[PDB]
């Protein structure tokens, strides 16, 4: 569940930085936010 | 549509089962040159970070694309010759290499002629590195085909451009496509009625 | 503080007060306090502060009797603010409001000067629907009759015809910018930096009027003639026209090579056929009207 | 602030850089440092680079930006006015006025080239708008540039 939340929050970070592709930085920030 | 899809998936390409990223970017650059207009080409290919990095890796196709973009002529033609050779070698592009080269030559001629009311065949030949007679015959062939918006005065060699309204092109395309679809509809009608 | 100089600190002292909120204070004293605020703000040369303070006065208050000095001071401060800003339409409105003051209404010379300022500033205002309506009302004003020349100037600026700035200056200049000792000449164009600016603006308004008239009457014109009629050289005339075109006040395509200007937008088939169909509709309506007239005359002259 | 620098130092997106600078300005708004002035400077630079110079005046006139009037924000005000006027001469005048402020490499000297290019294009558009057929020499005389350079730029714009 936390892994899925990390994926979703990486998508949300890619959204916040208006952009079409989720990136390594988005995944990093998603992990940091979720944990 | 090939260029549209390739530009969509340029930054997310992972299908190595088909071909390497180098070849993928090569194909993307080719289709983008032959399909996209100057603004879209500038925004997508000439400035896309991934395309620029892979073109830094590629010594030749980068030169081809940028020569086309920034109007360095006759280098566009050596590039077009080499790319034509590899297109003919390639199985995917093979039964379209002649068409692609013809379209790219037409695009280069149109790009050179767009921003000038007249342009001497001598200047055209000097820009393209080719001879005056060859460029004259090529230009006349394309004008007869109807894919260039100019005429050429031969008694005193000079290419004079014109601006036909897009309504004429749209009418010609409408007549052509409607003729194809009307032939199909009539064929269906004969098939059904009897 | 002000009597001791140091006007900025006195200003600050005043705007520390939110006099608009004090309920017990009478309305007249509240307005006087706000006017003092505005006066010291103007002295400090804080026009933004003066404007926002001015926004705290309800002009309706200058109608319930005894409000003569208050309204005159308010509108004079508004005129000063708008002059320091650059507007002319608001100055015209404020001068007209002053003209509407009984105190100015009496003492004939006062309303002479007030109406002169109103006319001058409505002329100076750039053209638009609001300015056109204002000049319409000012011309409709009856008391213009007393002043001989300013009514004529308003007539010239409201007439749909050209007017050369040379003859404008010759006929009117000597009795607007100076002169008229018998009837004091307003200070709208006085020999001071701001008066020079206003005179240049009047020249610009004259040129704009000429260009508008030429735009509406001409299908096509040459620069060598447009400049001649605008009393400018070819370069200044074409620069003015380019400024107007860029601002989108007037449409005009300038073929510099042939020295031509055309004010007609490119012909659209939709527009052409719409004009043709409107002509046809008007024709049908006119034949209906004329046959009704036929019936009327036949009724009158047929029975007997 | 560092993210807003790195974005628009790598170019690409300017709206995200403007958002980063706005957040940095809110953070630096005298709450914890005096760098709010430079954050606002970068914010105005992003707003003008976005081809939206009309917003700079409101951005500087905002209640919170009102208390930052100075040689650092008025310079960007002048640059925004030049961009609105599409007047390369006025842009050069603003640079000459605020040379050190706008050219002492405060992470804007790398963008003055783009400013010059886009403003030159806009000024050419403005000068050619009231014309159906004009001399290139006349355009050069109006925009203060060489005939060959304006010819090349006009050809590029046409293409």
């Amino acid at each position: 569940a936390e892994v899925k939340g990390v994926c979703t929050e990486a998508g949300m970070y890619a959204l916040r930085e208006r952009r079409v592709h989720v990136t390594q930085e988005d995944f990093e920030m998603a992990v940091a936010k979720v944990m | 549509q090939a260029a549209e899809l390739f530009l969509d998936t340029v930054s997310t390409f992972t299908s190595y089962e088909l071909m390497d990223y180098k070849t993928f970017v090569t194909y993307t650059v080719y289709v983008s040159m032959i399909a996209l207009e100057r603004p879209d080409l500038r925004e997508k290919v000439i400035k896309g970070a991934e395309i620029l990095e892979v073109l830094h890796s590629l010594p030749a196709v980068r030169q081809y694309l940028f020569s086309l973009y920034e109007c360095r002529y006759s280098v566009f033609f050596q590039s077009l010759a080499v790319v034509e050779q590899e297109m003919k070698k390639d199985w995917l592009f093979a039964p379209h290499y002649r068409y692609y080269v013809r379209e790219m030559r037409i695009h280069a001629y149109s790009q050179l002629l767009e921003s000038y009311r007249s342009l001497t065949l001598g200047y055209m030949a000097e820009a393209f590195g080719v001879g005056v007679e060859f460029i004259d015959q090529e230009l006349s062939r394309f004008i007869a085909a109807g894919r260039l918006h100019c005429k050429i005065d031969k008694v005193n060699e000079i290419v004079e451009t014109n601006r036909p309204d897009s309504k004429n092109w749209q009418y010609q395309e409408t007549i052509k496509k409607g003729d194809l679809l009307l032939n199909r509809v009539q064929k269906l009608s004969r098939v059904i009625n009897m | 503080k002000e009597q001791n100089g140091d006007v900025k600190e006195a200003a600050s002292i005043l705007q520390e007060l939110q006099v608009e909120t004090y309920g017990s204070m009478e309305k007249k004293e509240r307005v006087e306090f706000i006017l003092e605020q505005m006066r010291l703000c103007l002295a400090v040369k804080d026009y933004i502060r003066t404007q926002i303070i001015s926004k705290k006065i309800n002009t309706k208050f200058f109608q319930e009797e005894n409000t003569e000095k208050l309204k005159l001071k308010y509108y004079n401060l508004m005129i000063q603010l708008d002059q320091h800003e650059g507007s002319y339409l608001s100055i015209c409105k404020h001068y007209r409001a002053i003209y509407d003051t009984p105190c100015i209404q009496a003492e004939s010379e006062k309303w002479q000067q007030a109406l002169k300022s109103v006319v001058l500033y409505v002329i100076l205002a750039p053209f638009d629907n609001e300015q056109s309506d204002l000049v319409h009302r000012i011309s409709g004003d009856k008391k213009l009759e007393e002043i001989p020349k300013y009514k004529d100037l308003l007539k010239l600026f409201t007439t749909m015809e050209l007017m050369r700035w040379s003859t404008l200056v010759e006929d009117y200049g000597m009795e607007l910018r100076k002169g008229s000792l018998e009837s004091p000449a307003t200070d709208v164009f006085g020999s001071t930096e701001e008066g020079e600016k206003r005179w240049k603006d009047l020249k610009n308004r004259v040129v704009e009027h000429n260009i508008r008239i030429m735009a509406k009457y001409y299908t096509r014109i040459t620069m060598k003639r447009m400049a001649q009629l605008l009393d400018l050289s070819v370069d200044e005339s074409e620069a003015f026209l380019s400024n107007l075109v860029v601002n989108k006040t007037i449409f005009a395509k300038v073929d510099r090579l042939a020295g031509i200007i055309n004010f007609q937008r490119p012909k659209d088939p939709n527009n052409l056929l719409n004009d043709w169909s409107q002509k046809l509709n008007s024709l049908m309506s006119l034949v209906n009207k004329t046959t009704h007239l036929i019936a009327k005359e036949e009724m009158i002259h047929n029975l007997q | 602030m560092q993210s807003g620098i790195i974005h628009a130092a790598e170019e690409k997106d300017w709206k995200t850089a403007y958002s980063y600078f706005y957040e940095a300005f809110e953070g630096y708004d005298s709450i914890d440092s005096p760098k709010a002035i430079t954050s606002l400077k970068y914010m105005l630079l992003c707003k003008i680079m976005l081809n939206t110079p009309e917003d700079v005046q409101a951005l500087v006139s905002g209640k919170l930006a009102l208390r930052y009037a100075g040689r650092q924000t008025e310079a960007l005000k002048c640059v925004a006015q030049a961009s609105k006027n599409r007047s390369l001469a006025d842009f050069e005048k603003a640079l000459t006025d605020y040379r050190a402020e706008l050219r002492d490499d405060p992470i804007i000297s790398t963008h003055l080239a783009k400013l010059y290019d886009n403003l030159l294009e806009q000024n050419l558009i403005r000068v050619i708008e009231p014309f159906s057929r004009v001399q290139i020499e006349h355009i050069s005389s109006l925009i203060k540039l060489s005939k060959a350079d304006v010819e090349r730029k006009l050809s590029q714009m046409i293409l």
